């Protein structure tokens, strides 16, 4: 699956780009779609333990949760709220 | 009669008195808003503005759950909830929360309970300008 | 250096939540909760055309002064405004506006709130509903 | 001492009025003030145990409480109360 990576705040500085498109499995452990963003982007690293995700809009903790992700589906990276 | 959930994320200018109106029920006795505001000093540094980015329409969708889980635990009628994205500057409203109800416990505590809830929860991000 | 304010107001004039709300503005400040009471349409079972408020002045702004004053001693808020309207308040149009604006905004939530409490348990003033 | 006492809300629909001026000692205790008022319009009779004093716009419990009264002090009849 094609699937929409979205940096928001810190995660944007460190990788430098808003977005990017991956490929992934659709069946895919959370700490597994971290670990192909991470490789992207070797920096995420030092925010590792700082970021959340959302799929399809849901929050989702990065653990061994099995994700189901379609093509188009978008994964945000969400550092720490401060609205 | 129809309870409402009037949520927005906008680029311009909040107003108070326009969100006061959209949560005005005959039935309700009690309004009660927090305006968030942009404060001109952060930890010592003189600040111009406030920048404020969001994931939409995930946030929009955050703050529906708030809503109801706000009719849940009090008796309700109308809640607003306005945020501004974009650069809001010194005194500019960042927030508006407005929530109506028969009696005034209910209103205050939901607003309380909204704001507390949306800086939680939400996903919106701001960051300092300085001078 | 921006003197902290006590506005007080009791008034024949339909109450303006937008006019309040500026009377607590300020750049040191990041919140700022209103309250505003509001005529019902109703009371006990039977339909309701208007409340009309009374008040003994001018102690219930001696009172409203307290409350200001107290509320300071507890809560770092930087201004408060209260509004009160007098005589006939018709369905849906305000009878009070309180606001509060501080640097934070637990102080601003609880300092609106033990203001209302405290004005309806304290302050001289008296409300008559009117019916159908 | 010449004072005024103020009547409101329902008080002053059963008095029938807004205000008046009464006489009264310089020491008098609040629950005799009150006598004298009761004594005078005895409707107020029936709210004898909801009501409180102002005295010179301060809060005054009728009771044992020595008041001293000067000329022109206003004393209120304070139903209970319903503001906001």
């Amino acid at each position: 699956s094609m699937v929409e990576v979205l940096y928001f705040a810190k995660s944007a500085e460190i990788t430098g780009v808003r977005s990017e498109t991956i490929s992934v499995p659709q069946e895919i452990k959370a700490l597994q779609l971290w670990k192909e963003i991470e490789t992207r982007h070797p920096g995420l690293a030092d925010v590792r333990n700082q970021i959340i995700f959302a799929v399809r809009q849901e929050y989702v903790e990065l653990g061994d949760q099995l994700l189901v992700l379609q093509p188009g589906d978008e994964i945000a990276v969400i550092p720490p709220i401060s609205g | 009669e129809k309870s409402k959930d009037v949520i927005n994320f906008t680029a311009e200018k909040l107003s108070v008195d326009e969100v006061s109106q959209l949560v005005i029920s005959p039935l309700c006795g009690a309004i009660s808003l927090f305006v968030g505001t942009t404060r001109n000093n952060f930890e010592g540094k003189k600040v111009i503005s406030l920048e404020y980015e969001a994931y939409l329409p995930m946030a929009e969708n955050e703050v529906r759950k708030i809503c109801s889980d706000i009719r849940q635990k009090w008796p309700v009628k109308h809640i607003a909830v306005f945020h501004r994205l974009g650069l809001v500057p010194v005194s500019e409203a960042s927030i508006i929360i407005a929530v109506s109800s028969a009696h005034r416990a209910a209103s205050l505590e939901a607003v309380s309970y909204a704001i507390d809830t949306l800086k939680a929860k939400v996903p919106i991000w701001k960051k300092e300008i300085y001078e």
